[PDB]
RNA sequence: CGAAAGGGUCCUGUAAGCAGUAGAGUAGCCUUGUUGUUACGAUCUGCUGAGGGUAAGCCCUCCUUCGCCUAGAUUUC
RNA sequence: ACGAGAUUCCCACUGUCCCUAUCUACUAUCUAGCGAAACCACAGCCAAGGGAACGGGCUUGGCAAAAUCAGCGGGGAA
RNA sequence: UGAGCCCGGGUCGAACGGCCUCUAGUGCAGAUCUUGGUGGUAGUAGCAAAUACUUCAAUGAGAACUUGAAGGACCGAAGUG
RNA sequence: GAGACCGAUAGCGCACAAGUAGAGUGAUCGAAAGAUGAAAAGCACUUUGAAAAGAGGGUUAAAUAGCACGUGAAAUUGUUGA
């Protein structure tokens, strides 16, 4: 096996830390860096190859791409890091007035039975006159820190997901002055960002997700076989992995109720799967379709972020010309992509007369 | 109630085996008193104790 | 709300015995519709009829149906220093066919 | 939130029963039958892509039905 | 000609292998009750040095943080 | 100096000591010592096969392995008679 | 009748229902095991417990002597204190 990823022990958090954002030079436009996303599932598309020099140029192409769940994310705060010969070090973190009840439940274990006051001091420091210290700390973070960072959490209401505690994270801001970005983060607040502002199409990311976990597992399938060195037990998945270069493809809005349709097909269908994705639900917000496979089990946390340098590949900076996409269920050996193509193949059924 | 005893004199005052008499759920404290093969007698006339017929077992 | 009531369920015992080995089908069954009737009403005393071991264990320690319609009785149980004010009885129904029907309450009248 | 139910999606492959002289074949009635009749009758066909199963690690629920709720115990600057 | 005799060759088959994957039952695991034995100077981290190719306690470095659960087989003359 | 000697406090209940001679079955860490008792290991290893058990009621302080009834299995006259 | 003997792992194997219990086909082999209190005065009665027992109450000079009974060391263990 490698030894790059030696330490074999489940991942301390179940979210996965982006660990480095790209480098920052004040001359880009101020943009965010990060975003979340849920894990719906996979599907497969036609694509019409434009890659010169290969075998299957201006032809068509069989591909595997997984859809992750992207509802806009709310930004509710702001942090400032100084540089110190220890490191970074965060110097104060200016929250947002009226914080939702989803990213309260972050800060709680028991929800049901607490009495709901986190912030609630916090909030009277707006509007009791105390805006001198939300800007004082503002000013602070202007004349002091290096890297300003945004404060956003998901939107889970609209996932299909029993889980009712939504996901923080810090998003850096780059590409801009101290001062410009805090101006930036501060008119941010209480603001749904979408997923088709932080990315966008046929551009190339990094994934960043915690591995499908196997539990107890011996050298067989854990190391791979036919001290620190020697192959032994132990725990098989759960690991914090961050795989780079996979390109969207798509970015569906949800609204547009034709999301899976093609300039080549005419066909007014959406990206959930016939009986709608396995384990998972319908996909009813925006939706980033990604190229192959990603870590991470279905309606997991997927941290999408990146690239942290300039790319060197023809892969990026390619056009993505789609022909068709699958929406033919994956409860089984599916064969129609809308519920009118089911019925318009078998004609009228029992059941069809009796109820009419 | 142990009713063991009871069961044992009842196959061989009805010329059976144990598993095909049978004892009254609902009249069980009667039957404990019942320890003499002349008081079983009485129990098997007032319908308490029953002799169960042969399993039928269909030739054809 | 009455502390006296009875109801008709039905219990999906496929679901409850999916992947179950063969050989304990049957008593696994018996312990999850007592399970059931604990979580129905609330009771932790809970008495099955004998003839609900009897549709239980009609086709064998491994052929237990898919689908059973029981009634919940729930009743005072008085006794003398009871640990439990409350005890369900649970029995059997006759029906056509264990499908198709919603939970439905009984009247003693 | 839970249990049912309805719908969808998948799996199998056309349920029980009824009916059609379609039907090879097995037998009675009277007298010859050139078209005589009466019964049984494996099989075939129709009702019937029906019936059965469907989350247990599939999907949805507009009042689809029924029920549960602000606990009880310990510890903590 | 004969032989549960041996060998070679030919046809056929095979998870033997390329290269593994899946499934079932009993264990392994946790609980209630019951409940031993082997063995035991005292202990138990590594490296270099400790003339008698001998170290486990000395030297002088690396170091070094309570209490635990599961896996293993590395160490304990002619 | 040491082997040891003396006193105080607690427990206990019936005999004992100093001096000087006599006498010996007279002084223990070892003997894979003898007898007796007690530890760590350790609430650990482990508590096997004979397909298979389930429901209500009774007894009883206490019921998986005690009884009655009912169900599901078995020996199958070379038997689990 | 005595002893410069032994004093319950000693003295005979046996201070005791000891050549007994037990082992072996048999010839034979062969143990362990003494002590309440001067006197049973061996705890009436009440209460909790299914019971075994516990707690009050009592006998006694003493229960720090309750028949697992004179005195009651160490190994080993519990609680409390540092």
């Amino acid at each position: 096996g490698s030894l790059a990823f030696l330490p074999r022990k489940r991942a301390a958090r179940h979210r996965g830390r982006v660990k480095s954002f790209p480098k920052d030079d004040p001359k880009k436009p101020v943009h965010l860096t990060a975003a979340m996303g849920y894990k719906a599932g996979m599907t497969t598309i036609v694509r019409d190859l434009d890659r010169p020099g290969a075998k299957a140029h201006k032809k068509e192409v069989v591909e595997a791409v997984t859809i992750i769940d992207c509802p806009p994310m709310v930004v509710v705060g702001l942090v400032g890091y100084i540089e110190t010969p220890r490191g970074l070090r965060s110097l104060t973190t200016v929250w947002a007035e009226h914080l939702s009840d989803e990213v309260k439940r972050r800060f709680y274990k028991n929800w049901y039975k607490s009495k709901k006051k986190a912030f609630t001091k916090y909030a009277k420091k707006y509007a009791e006159n105390n805006g001198a210290s939300i800007t004082r700390e503002l000013e602070r973070i202007k004349k002091y820190c290096t890297v300003v960072r945004v404060l956003a959490h998901t939107q889970i209401r609209k996932t299909p997901l029993k889980q009712k505690k939504a996901h923080l994270m810090e998003i850096q801001i780059n590409g801009g002055s101290v001062a410009d970005k805090v101006e930036f983060g501060r008119s941010l607040f209480e603001k749904p960002v979408t997923i088709d502002t932080i990315f966008e199409k046929d551009e190339m990311i990094d994934v960043i997700a915690v591995t499908k976990g196997h539990g107890f597992v011996g050298v067989t399938a854990r190391w791979g076989t036919k001290q620190w060195t020697v192959a032994r037990a132990g725990q098989m998945g759960y690991h914090h992995r961050t795989s780079v270069n996979h390109k969207i493809y798509r970015i569906g809005k949800g609204d547009d109720e034709a999301n899976a349709s093609t300039e080549t097909d005419l066909t007014k269908k959406k990206i959930t799967p016939m009986g709608g994705f396995v384990r998972y639900g319908e996909v009813n917000n925006d939706y980033v379709m990604i190229k192959g496979s990603v870590p991470g089990v279905k309606k997991r946390i997927m941290t999408l972020r990146k690239s942290l340098f300039t790319h060197t590949s023809r892969k990026a900076l390619e056009k993505v010309e789609l022909k068709w996409i699958d929406t033919s269920s994956e409860f089984g050996h599916g064969a129609f992509q809308t519920a009118a193509e089911k019925k318009q193949f078998m004609g009228t059924l029992k059941k069809d007369l009796q109820t009419s | 109630v142990n009713l063991r005893t009871q069961k044992r004199l009842a196959a061989s005052v009805l010329g059976c085996g144990e598993g095909k008499v049978w004892l009254d759920p609902n009249e069980v404290s009667e039957i404990s008193n019942a320890n003499s093969r002349q008081s079983i007698r009485k129990l098997v006339a007032d319908g308490l104790i029953i002799k169960k017929p042969v399993t039928m077992h269909s030739r054809s | 709300i009455a502390d006296v009531v009875a109801r008709e369920y039905t219990i999906h015992l496929h679901k409850r015995l999916h992947g179950v080995t063969f050989k304990k089908r049957a008593p696994r069954a018996i312990k999850e519709i007592k399970k059931f009737a604990q979580k129905a009403m609330g009771t932790s005393d809970v008495r099955l009829d004998p003839q609900l071991n009897k549709k239980v264990w009609e086709q064998g320690i491994k052929g237990v149906p898919f689908r059973i319609r029981v009634r919940i009785s729930r009743r005072r149980n008085d006794e003398e220093g009871a640990k439990e004010k409350l005890y369900s009885y649970v029995q059997a129904v006759n029906v056509k066919n264990p499908k198709g029907l919603l939970t439905s309450v009984v009247e003693e009248e």
